[PDB]
RNA sequence: CGCGGGGUGGAGCAGCUGGUAGCUCGUCGGGCUCAUAACCCGAAGGUCGUCGGUUCAAAUCCGGCCCCCGCAACCA
RNA sequence: ACUAUG
RNA sequence: AGCCAGGAUGUUGGCUUAGAAGCAGCCAUCAUUUAAAGAAAGCGUAAUAGCUCACUGGUCGAGUCGGCCUGCGCGGAAGA
RNA sequence: GCUCAACGGAUAAAAGGUACUCCGGGGAUAACAGGCUGAUACCGCCCAAGAGUUCAUAUCGACGGCGGUGUUUGGCACCUCGAUGUCGGCUCAUCACAUCCUGGGGCUGAAGUAGGUCCCAAGGGUAUGGCUGUUCGCCAUUUAAAGUGGUACGCGAGCUG
RNA sequence: UACCCGCAGAAGAAGCACCGGCUAACUCCGUGCCAGCAGCCGCGGUAAUACGGAGGGUGCAAGCGUUAAUCGGAAUUACUG
């Protein structure tokens, strides 16, 4: 449950260090991100040099939250730390070309299955 | 290739600004008799 | 002797001789079209009668030539009206004073609510709002000089036209090639072999 | 708009009590200087914003129109 | 009582 | 009123116009064919062509065309 | 012998301040809400010169003309002076339709996608932040859309101040 | 393979920089403070030994010039001095 203001950590490599959630996208008055979904995002702590600067304004997605994921049967997965994956404003593609950390299934569609090859584990 | 000029951004009129540049200037000639005339060395000699 | 009319608008004279600069008007028909060859600079050779030695002098001095030529829609605005800020019981709170205008091509707008009346804010906004696209005027026509004369001293020393030359006792138009020898022809008036031959050439 | 003031040679000013337009600078012409500036001599130039009235007569008194300033536009 | 510049 | 046929020839009238041939704009007032047709009424072409009305004979068989005066009506006519 | 000109002449002889204020009165008289009005404001129609390569009316529309609404700035002083507590914010709303989205249509200077304009339609729906006391506005990022109004410019014996 | 012998025919094999002074080597034509040259002084504004071309000449020569870098010249950091 990633919303307004939320800080999370950039699992990708793609500069970014922390970045500031400042929508969550698709709706109206829209409440939450969960996992495996757009959020668009403000960069503030960036490392020296890197494919993106500290204010620039991009869309991420979600890939990891402390409150969890649920699966059918009924069990939950928790993270210890929320976290994302940078995207390009456009095309909505990633800007890193690697992943730390685990990620989930709930990703698994056309639209990130270049992520789900690049992490080192799926849940 | 462009004559770059001692002008700044010219703004209205651009013959009266270049009439006033270096690029114009008079020239005058050394006299080679009377009065600003003396070598010492001359061209060959 | 091409018979036009020809006054002085401004002088000024030199402290011992000669002028700083003129202007000089010229009423008559099919003027601009004929002198418009000659705007450019123009180059004098000479011993200098001023000279205390006499040496070869190598003056510059422009023409230039110019010819002369001789409200805004209440569709084009759209007027907010508004509560004013600030001192003063409850007139303040309640009535709406103050205007906005706006203008909907540019993005320029105005206020005013100095006044009590909201029909004098809107005349006085109305005022401003005359000012400030007439200034508009300004940063476009200022703005169509300096983009098109900035690309005219790109010409630089081809700016000089002529060379007069009155020891060497000759002259050259310097874009055509056409020449004389009679130095004191040109200079009591007898152009006509310059500017008819840019015209026909083509400047 | 309410009240008051001002538009005079090219510039800044005086003359406004009806019959008379001055002052300093500038312009023009002559001199002095090798030349220019200063300095000396001589000459001009003002529809008195604009339109209309009043008077025999209007810079001047009176009205409208135009521009330019200043003061006021308050209590809720 | 004189004076500045080129 | 409907229904069928004809609406041409000098000639794209002239002048303008990249083009202006009835039909962008401007100036304008023919005879010929005779049943009659504007030197052009509206679509339409880059322009002709194309369509079509004024105009006219055929067919059919009783009232009909459109102004003036006056009565009563319709639209125009959205608010907590 | 008085410009006692405030000219039926208060004295021979007289100006201000009060947000530190007080008393008596007035809705005879103002500020606020209501009322009448509608110059102004807003919405609509009539005429159609012209723009739109050609063509007034797909879209616009000069010079002028006729209305509607009661929404803004006013005008009037009818109600309230032995009190009808004000802008904005919070909470809770409710109606109108001159419709922002969704639904149905007609014309298009509608190939398609995407637009323009008009007619019907009020069922439901109709942002979050930065700055400012702000309404308004500007900006950022969304959204199918971020509609315009009425309700003492709804709502303080409900809160804030 | 070095090296040695035979065959044919002057055959298959010369450029680069410079020529005002310093610095060895000069005259024409074009150009007219323009175009350009230039290490430093400076050359060029209609007779240019200094620009560009030609003819001649000087110097190196399978190389010749430009640039960069070090020492020299510089007794211009001096012990010598």
């Amino acid at each position: 449950m990633i919303q307004e203001q939320t800080m999370l950590n950039v699992a990708d490599n793609s500069g970014a260090r922390r970045v500031m959630c400042i929508k969550v996208l698709g709706g109206s008055h829209r409440r939450y991100a969960g996992v495996g979904d757009i959020i668009k995002i403000t960069i503030k702590e960036a490392i020296p040099r890197g494919k993106v600067k500290k204010g620039d304004v991009l869309k991420a997605v979600v890939v990891r939250t402390k409150k969890g994921v649920r699966r059918p049967d009924g069990s939950v997965i928790r993270f210890d730390g929320n976290a994302c994956v940078l995207l390009n404003n456009n095309s909505e593609q990633p800007i890193g070309t690697r992943i730390f950390g685990p990620v989930t299934r709930e990703l698994r569609s056309e639209k990130f299955m270049k992520i789900i090859s690049l992490a080192p584990e799926v849940l | 290739s462009r004559y770059q000029h001692t002008k700044g951004q010219i703004k209205d009129n651009a013959i009266e600004a270049l009439l006033h540049d270096p690029l114009f200037r008079q020239r005058v000639e050394k006299n080679k008799k009377g009065k600003g005339s003396y070598m010492r060395k001359g061209k060959h000699g | 002797s091409r018979g036009f009319k020809t006054e002085i608008i401004e002088e000024s004279e030199g402290e011992v001789a000669g002028i700083k600069s003129v202007t000089i008007k010229i009423s008559g028909d099919y003027a601009y079209g004929w002198l418009r060859t000659e705007t450019g600079v123009h180059r004098l050779v000479r011993k200098s009668p001023f000279d205390s030695g006499g040496r070869r002098h190598t003056s510059f001095s422009s023409a230039f030539v110019y010819p002369e030529v001789d409200e805004i829609n209440p569709a084009d605005l759209r007027i907010d009206v508004y509560r004013t800020s600030g001192a003063g019981g409850q007139h303040v709170n309640r009535t709406e004073s103050a205007v906005r205008i706006t203008h909907i091509p540019t993005g320029i707008v105005t206020q005013c609510q100095n006044d009590r009346s909201q029909h004098k804010n809107k005349d006085q906004a109305m005022k401003q709002m005359k000012a400030k696209l007439y200034e508009l005027e300004m940063q476009k026509k200022n703005a169509e000089k300096q983009a098109m004369e900035d690309n005219k001293s790109d010409i630089g020393w081809g700016s000089q036209i002529r060379s007069y030359v009155l020891d060497d006792s000759r002259i050259k138009d310097l874009r055509t090639g056409v020449e004389t020898r009679n130095t004191q022809a040109v200079l009591d008036g007898s152009l006509d072999q310059f500017i008819e031959a840019s015209l026909k050439a083509g400047l």
